[PDB]
DNA sequence: TGCCTGGAGACTAGGGAGTAATCCCCTTGGCGGTTAAAACGCGGGGGACAGCGCGTACGTGCGTTTAAGCGGTGCTAGAGCTGTCTACGACCAATTGAGCGGCCTCGGCAC
DNA sequence: GTGCCGAGGCCGCTCAATTGGTCGTAGACAGCTCTAGCACCGCTTAAACGCACGTACGCGCTGTCCCCCGCGTTTTAACCGCCAAGGGGATTACTCCCTAGTCTCCAGGCA
């Protein structure tokens, strides 16, 4: 009864929906901080649904009769969804899409826009490209008295020129809306703190001290100065005991050795003498990049010279690199059990390689990347989600997956590799792990033993530990071993990520 | 100091440039004076043509287009500047 | 599938067209295009050779605008406005 | 090295009523610098040719004559003779 | 104003320069200078061949006209 | 070639055209003769190429005019 | 006085023949007369400039070669 | 002062069977001296451009590479590297 | 030594074109002069053998440069007396 | 082949050449997305081009005149070299003032 | 009518221009020798001129295929913004050994 009364009275015109308890408490906190005039950072959940609390907070302003212009900056991929959500949750709120090219700029700035504040003023939805270009032409012709921005992890530094355009703001109001707020270091937290509260986080000299007996107590002291208040101040609830609807999920990391042809290539390369050996067979300076590339598959270097646009026979690919042939037997396993298998990778130069492998193996070609346009992207999504379609592969670039594609219908996923950004991997697995899954998705990451990429993975774990701190305050897998590991922890050549939640 | 000859370029700076160029073992006293004289004639000539062009096109600015037009119009400057290419 | 574009033809057909139009040419033929590829290429290696000579002399394996403008001077065509 | 303020003051001398742009100063400074270089190099080479350990006004006039175009060169030699007479008067 | 597209031109210059000699690196200023030089040479040859064609009592330009101008200039490698 | 002492009077006329009381010596006159021959024969070769481009066996003066204009000195 | 007439019609004829010219038109002669007077006058202008540089009252092959080199005409045969 | 004796030695060592005329001697001496002048001037000029006070075999390297076209430059740089290595060893 | 390193250093000092030249640079430059003289005289001798005469003359030299592509490219803007 | 002039071997004293240390703005295979350009199709109309008649201007042969060219001849103004001595220019210490970097205003110009 | 933004005008600050003097020496100058250009003459003969004449070729016109040009339309690549972690140039300073200068012995290149 108290929750219903609060949601009704505090939100007199939230006409098109309802608010659950804890984010409603978040709304009352937001309202109080607006009464305190302080802006805050929203990062609550991996898109649980946030627009709901956006209307929850904003409609209170209209209910009080506090008319004032509203500014929103959001990624293009979700602007229409956001308008549908705001219309659904309150039909009583005026809003408009401010997108299109200079022609739609012209028509909107001719018709929909009054200088004076009034109830006839609708919510103006401006996309990112608008934020980069239209600074002078609009941000100076409006004292935008309400500003809210989504996907707030967009500003990773103080040099993202989105931010240099934004310094042309009348930034009285703010609401940073994002997901996970930590991006690989301290720089992006500092940037977002400056954006949200420049008058408070004025200088980085004091907080610069914490890029990395009494030091153990100092960890709380790092929290004590700011994060002891930030934790109530940052509206975001990690799941301690609320969404037990989240199904069971586990993921394992392999550590098998790497085969011969690539080790002789890397012996040539570490001395920067690979081109000398290929010259005998028939000069890339960025050594770490070539190390990664060789870790993927040797073809790239042949391919550097090559000319074998059409590439030599498949059994060679089988015989060069050990990780791909272990991938071959594991996909034999998965097709034996007939699961829907998701594959992800980082560079097209290997995406095409295993696409060619899968095609020549007699399997259907399912390739989606940033190079293909949008309508065929959804048609391939529909084909994959089709029950009558027996295809068990969806070749998707990891980076291109940031458009919010929902492919939870798959039953298994195979993360061939992992990127330097760990949360990027988290959305990569979230593409199928979101609520609605029916089967126990099981994920394997392929890591090359005795390789620098092991160190890349270890520092990825270091950044994961940084995530956890910010939040809180070599065998070959045999048939028996794999059946043991995928029963429906710690071992030689295989490691499962220990429970990242510190106890139920 | 330049008033001793009635010129308007840095006799000292052009002297230092001859010296630092080490173009010869020995430098004459009036050599910078004549260098400044020829340079001031050149500058006056080119700026005069630039001003005439500005008057001709009813404009109160001199721009690289102005410079290029002046060079390609004046026969003497064209001869002096054969392989001349002007940015913008 | 492996791909490697032609590059040398990257100077597009309209690029040649308005190069000629800026040059005052009115009516053009077809093989002008490939001939212009050839001309641009050959004009390119000369200045490239001069520039690489100066880069080697400067002990540096990067090119610089000073070396570029000196090279253009050496081939006998003065370019101004870049401080050279 | 910069002559920019001297380009400014020569503009004031000739036509102070007419403006000038940043790229214009750049191109004028390039013109002044490379004409300086050409005159100096021609004079130095000719001094090497005549086995004279000195460079002075006389070889500068002959270098000016050999490098400048005809009409502008007779104008230059006239004004420079006037200038060297003025400097000799001191 | 630049007339040839900058990114295609940078591929051209990078690839050709790599061919001639190894381990090279350019910058924005070097690319811009090369662009200006190429535009200048092309426009010069084009005006030369336009004069050649108009001398030829003809209005359509052909590579034999181009090659004529090339021969009088003499920079054939 | 051309006749030595006729070219000699021509050079004398050219000299007295500019500024007088100048003396010429034999190797200088010879060098002038060789240089003039070289430049003129080269110009004729260029004009012959221009004419064969012009699809006519005859060379007219506008051939030479074109060659000079292309060469860039006037 | 009007000494350029010394350059005779058979002279231009044979020089064009050396140039490989097969068929010479009638108006070539005056144009050749011109181009030679301009070329020679630039050369002589440079030569007299150098002789003035030499403080001497005669013209020598040495600074003649200097002038020809300056005119982008480089000559071998006189040092 | 010329290189008459040294060219005589060169011709007798490479093509002992054919002599040279006086005029041919003089013109090829002019050839040698003109290359002399252009190399010295180019090396000095590039040293001055480098703002470098002294010249060495490396500036001679860059000057020779500049003024010699490809195949001739390759042969010249090979023989020059051999000569400088011989001088270093001796 | 083939060319006079001492005397060529004497002319190079006479030019006084810098503070002082390299140590091995004079030997280098004598060597490069020797090389270039080598090919030019070699092709002059080839032309003479083509004509079978005991003295190489400016006509043979001019033929050599005008006929060898690379040498002519080096000496494009020069003419030989007679 | 004579010799005398320059060419070559040895000691020392600096100062450029190389070597070691330190930093950061530049580089690299991928993505979204966004425009203006660029690639392909087609009708056509202008021009490129083959062929013919002409009549006129240039190549060819030969008689006729012409001065360029060879061989001396005299002569002298100006070049090539040398001795002097004198003014002028390199080197160095103290001084400043005008040239160079930062800061700000205000008028021309597409809109 | 206007606002916006880059050039014109402002001051503060420092190192090279200035002055004076000294002293060493390159040029200004006079003067000589000689020689090479220069005016002059004469003889000789290949060469230039004129002219008739033929003929072939520039030219102007005619007549026919073909292929850029414009225009339209559909694709897509440049251009931009951004992600990722490191390295080659920039810069500074130290050190040390190469050789300029010099002197002394001797051989080779010009006449």
């Amino acid at each position: 009864e108290t929750v219903i009364k609060l949601q009704n009275e505090l939100c007199p015109l939230l006409t098109g929906g309802q608010l659950k308890s804890y984010q409603l408490k978040g709304v009352k906190w937001l309202i109080s901080l607006w009464q305190n005039g302080l802006n805050g950072i929203l990062a609550d959940q991996m898109g649980l649904g946030k627009t709901i609390q956006t209307i929850g907070f904003l409609s209170h302003l209209k209910g009080n009769g506090l008319d004032g212009p509203y500014l929103v900056i959001a990624p293009l991929s979700t602007l229409s969804n956001w308008f549908n959500e705001i219309a659904r949750f309150t039909p009583s709120i005026n809003a408009i899409i401010y997108h299109g090219d200079k022609n739609q700029r012209d028509e909107l700035r001719r018709k929909h826009m009054p200088k004076t504040v009034g109830p006839k003023f609708p919510i103006v939805i401006t996309s990112y490209e608008v934020a980069m270009n239209d600074a002078k032409r609009i941000l100076r012709h409006y004292p935008w008295k309400y500003v809210v921005i989504d996907e707030g992890h967009r500003l990773k530094n103080h040099k993202c020129k989105l931010l240099r355009e934004l310094k042309h703001l009348k930034m009285d109001n703010k609401l940073l809306l994002t997901g996970t707020p930590l991006q690989n270091n301290l720089s992006e937290l500092w940037s977002l703190l400056n954006f949200i509260l420049p008058d408070i986080f004025t200088s980085h000299d004091e907080f610069e001290s914490w890029f990395d007996e009494e030091e153990e107590k100092r960890r709380a002291q790092v929290v004590s100065k700011l994060h002891g208040i930030l934790r109530p101040f940052i509206l975001r609830r990690m799941k301690c005991d609320v969404e037990l609807s989240l199904p069971r999920k586990k993921e394992i990391i392999m550590y098998a050795t790497m085969t011969d042809h690539q080790k002789k290539f890397q012996e040539h390369l570490v001395n920067n003498t690979l081109e000398a050996h290929l010259g005998e067979n028939a000069k890339l300076n960025n050594l770490v990049i070539q190390l990664r590339k060789n870790c993927n598959h040797p073809d790239l270097l042949q391919g550097q010279i090559d000319g074998s646009y059409l590439y030599p026979p498949v059994e060679e690919i089988v015989g060069q690199c050990g990780k791909f042939r272990l991938l071959e037997r594991l996909l034999v396993r998965l097709f034996a059990n007939n699961h829907k298998v998701l594959i992800f990778s980082q560079w097209t130069k290997l995406l095409d390689i295993m696409d060619y492998y899968f095609s020549e193996k007699g399997f259907e070609v399912c390739r989606i990347d940033g190079s293909v346009k949008l309508d065929e992207r959804r048609r391939q999504i529909k084909d994959f989600s089709d029950e009558k379609s027996s295809c068990s592969i969806f070749l998707l670039s990891t980076r291109a997956g940031g458009l919010g594609i929902n492919l939870t219908a798959a039953d298994t996923c195979i993360l061939y590799d992992s990127d330097w950004n760990p949360q990027m991997d988290l959305q990569a697995m979230d593409r199928c792990h979101r609520i609605g899954q029916t089967k126990p998705v099981h994920v394997y990451r392929l890591s090359t033993a005795q390789s620098i990429e092991t160190r890349v993975l270890k520092r990825a774990y270091s950044k994961l530990k940084l995530e956890h701190v910010v939040i809180g305050q070599q065998t070959d897998i045999s048939d028996a071993d794999l059946d043991r590991l995928l029963d429906r922890v710690k071992g030689p050549g295989w490691e499962v990520v220990l429970p990242s939640s510190g106890g139920m | 100091k330049s008033m001793k000859a009635g010129l308007q370029f840095p006799v000292g700076r052009i002297t230092r440039f001859l010296k630092k160029g080490r173009y010869a073992q020995r430098l004459g006293g009036g050599a910078p004076v004549y260098m400044a004289a020829v340079l001031e004639y050149l500058a006056a000539e080119v700026l005069e043509l630039a001003g005439n062009a500005a008057r001709d096109n009813k404009k109160s600015r001199i721009i690289p287009r102005h410079l290029l037009l002046a060079i390609r119009n004046d026969e003497e400057l064209g001869k002096l500047l054969s392989g001349v290419t002007i940015a913008h | 599938r492996k791909v490697l574009r032609d590059n040398i033809q990257g100077i597009t057909k309209p690029a040649i067209r308005r190069l000629a139009r800026r040059g005052g040419v009115k009516r053009i033929s077809g093989l002008i295009y490939e001939e212009t590829r050839g001309v641009l290429k050959i004009f390119l290696e000369n200045v490239i050779r001069d520039a690489v000579t100066y880069t080697e002399h400067a002990r540096r394996k990067t090119v610089t605008a000073m070396d570029v403008v000196y090279a253009l001077k050496r081939q006998g065509r003065t370019l101004y406005g870049f401080g050279g | 090295e910069t002559y920019k303020i001297y380009i400014f003051k020569v503009l004031k001398q000739v036509h102070p009523d007419i403006g000038i742009s940043s790229k214009a100063m750049g191109i004028m400074n390039s013109f002044i610098n490379d004409i300086f270089e050409k005159l100096a190099s021609e004079s130095s080479k000719l001094a090497r040719y005549n086995k004279k350990p000195t460079i002075t006004s006389r070889e500068i006039q002959t270098a000016v004559r050999l490098v400048l175009p005809g009409e502008l060169a007779k104008h230059a030699v006239s004004e420079g003779t006037k200038a060297v007479t003025k400097f000799t008067s001191s | 104003e630049l007339l040839i597209r900058k990114l295609p031109f940078q591929r051209l210059v990078r690839e050709i320069a790599q061919d001639f000699k190894t381990d090279l690196r350019f910058q924005s200023s070097a690319v811009a200078a090369l662009q200006e030089a190429a535009e200048a040479y092309l426009v010069g040859l084009f005006e030369d061949t336009n004069l050649c064609a108009i001398h030829a009592k003809r209005v359509t330009i052909m590579p034999k006209d181009i090659q004529l101008a090339r021969r009088i200039r003499g920079e054939r490698a």
